[PDB]
């Protein structure tokens, strides 16, 4: 729980219309950190009710 | 640390500008045509408008935000008959920046019962400055700004959640 | 100019904006004035801007 280090941030930036490829590439960062996030959660969830059991 | 401040009085900054008329039926208020109160639409005194040139001092130690807009007709008869000059222009200055700004006599669409246009500018003045405005005609002058202290910085949330 | 070398070339230039009327008169004597640049890939024309800056 507490190596998540947590900084006061302020995701999601509105943009106009004609700044459709910074929006675009904003939703690729979020995507990137969402997969990223999901798949090292997934995988350390797993790792960690493994070695629990086996302990 | 936000503070609606008075940058310029209403009753003695503009002496030879007409502040009472300026009402639109775009915005209006209890049925009656009105305008915004944080920027004031001069128009012509008796047709004459002079040279309008406004300083200020930024003497508070922290950022000063500023608002004013400038009025694009829709025919050239409308300027005339607001400005009393066919050919205006604006200049706004600090001491970071420095900009003219020119009418668009144009007819546009009609959107909200109006066929001209107007577009808001935004600048901050940081302590020790000063903030210019010129103009013959086509300004929307400030009537407030807004002291402010910047903090690390945050989004906007759009919801219909009530507050508690 | 014509850039006959074989690597990019940099260049850098200015516009005068002076502070008054007199000033433009005084410095150009020319009322009205206009600048052009031009390259293969930038066309650009500006335009002097009269005005008393603080």
């Amino acid at each position: 729980i507490e190596k998540m280090n947590t900084q006061f941030t302020a995701v999601g930036k509105e943009f106009n219309h004609l700044e459709k490829r910074i929006e675009n590439l904003n939703k690729k960062v979020d995507d990137g950190f969402l997969d990223i996030w999901t798949y090292n959660a997934e995988l350390l969830v797993l790792l960690e009710n493994e070695r629990t059991l086996d302990y | 640390s936000f503070e609606r401040f008075e940058i310029f009085p209403k009753t003695s900054s503009w002496p030879n500008h007409d502040s009472n008329k300026g009402v639109t039926a775009a915005c209006p208020h209890a049925g009656a045509k009105s305008f915004y109160k944080n920027l004031i639409w001069l128009v012509k005194k008796g047709n004459s408008y002079p040279k309008l040139n406004q300083s200020y001092i930024n003497d508070k130690g922290k950022e000063v935000l500023v608002l004013w807009g400038i009025h694009h007709p829709s025919t050239t008869a409308d300027q005339q008959s607001l400005y009393q000059n066919a050919d205006a222009y604006v200049f706004v200055g600090t001491s970071r920046y420095s900009k003219k700004f020119k009418p668009e006599i144009a007819t546009r669409p009609k959107v909200r019962d109006q066929e001209g246009r107007m577009n808001y500018y935004w600048t901050l003045v940081e302590p020790g400055d000063k903030i210019t405005f010129e103009a013959t005609g086509n300004l929307v002058v400030p009537r407030y700004a807004f002291t402010m202290e910047r903090n690390a910085g945050s989004g906007i949330i759009i919801s219909d959640t009530p507050v508690h």
